[PDB]
């Protein structure tokens, strides 16, 4: 799900 | 009634009409919620095997190296209540923030401590406890050991704070201990900011809060 | 009519006239097999490091090597093998309870050794160092004697160790009697150390093993037992 | 408790 997704790096 | 500790409300990016969810309220809980720092371990002892463990004990694990694994326990504090936010839906997230599937934002992004007694100050720090108790800092992270010989270490994408007042709307970083530090190179470096001395995590009426897709407006 | 694995015999200190508290203890095949074997290696605190200390459904073994490290190895169901424990302690997990016979300090371990012996004939039985505590835990503190191995695997010797002499050193066509032998964490052969509880480890012995015969010899530091058998390493070739 | 003691170094 979204909420269950992983933190993504923004770089 | 219950004290009021402040309340949150969410700047949208959307360009649509300010909704009216977008705005929380923190309210003083019934019994003390709040953990407060206390024993660190160096190796896996049975000690520091329950604290990860065990789902009553609260716990932040900082990993150094493949072979170094720092796990500092954090116990009960009667003084405070502890409020987290984030892009998750369970139990310990107090307030849901949202996308403006893949997510800049964290599950458990940062916790709000606010003293029980006044006037209620309320402190920001990085990360926030997940549904095991647990706070994990890995390899890649930037951490550090501060002059008193102690973890700190900041999150990811971070989470980034405007004070209304100084003691110029210019952010700072806030580390997973509460210490605020000058913004990095790039949002996502490996590398921490310089330490600022002089300002603090309190959250005066009106600070900015950043999450990285998510702003947020704290009133007192 | 259950396998008899063997017969363990209290050699007694007191010189007095000869059940789990008793003199003797037969060990018997189990109904549900219990044995274990090694298993997952974890080198840092990680969650499931953790998990494998403080979960009391999971044997481990946690090898102090320094202030910084502890080394949590797992060790899981081997439906093939069962085992037996021995030692000072009284708990479930001892099933032979031994005392000192020299007759509230000892120096025999609480969890002395396990003995694993195998299910299917031969039912070779073979003999461990230290056994596991009320929590499925077997801990090897920073001062005790800890290694590497060719594998690059942990293994250890217990404080004032297990000691073990076999009637044979092998089964071959130089095969010579048995003297007396440290045994390992791990089951491996080691010289005899300098003094009891040195810390320097004896040398590697090759060749020999831990597989328990008929007549072997078991010095736990203040007890000594017997090893009778009508299977196993002795009987079969 | 003889059983519950730590077990001392014969050294």
């Amino acid at each position: 799900a979204y909420e269950d997704s992983e933190t993504q790096p923004f770089d | 009634a219950p004290v009021k500790y402040g309340e949150l409300i969410v700047l949208g990016y959307n360009g649509s009409l300010p909704n009216g969810k977008s705005r929380f309220a923190l309210f003083k809980r019934p019994k003390a919620n709040g953990v407060k720092p206390s024993t660190v371990h160096i190796a896996c002892t049975p000690q520091a095997a329950k604290a990860i463990s065990n789902k009553d004990q609260h716990s932040i694990s900082y990993t150094l190296s493949r072979a170094q694994t720092v796990v500092v326990e954090y116990t009960h504090d009667s003084n405070t209540d502890m409020f987290q936010i984030g892009r998750s839906t369970e139990s310990p997230i107090d307030f849901v923030v949202t996308d403006t599937v893949q997510s800049t934002i964290s599950r458990f992004a940062c916790r709000i401590i606010c003293e029980r007694n006044p006037p209620f100050t309320a402190r920001i720090y990085a990360a926030g406890f997940d549904s095991s108790k647990n706070i994990f800092l890995g390899e890649k992270a930037a951490k550090w050991k501060t002059s008193d010989g102690q973890m700190d270490g900041l999150t990811t994408n971070g989470v980034l704070v405007m004070h209304p007042r100084n003691g110029p709307g210019i952010w700072r970083e806030i580390s997973v201990c509460g210490n605020v530090f000058s913004l990095r190179e790039t949002r996502s470096a490996q590398q921490r900011g310089k330490m600022v001395e002089i300002e603090t995590n309190q959250l005066q009426d009106g600070s900015l809060i950043d999450l990285c897709g998510a702003t947020l407006l704290w009133r007192t």
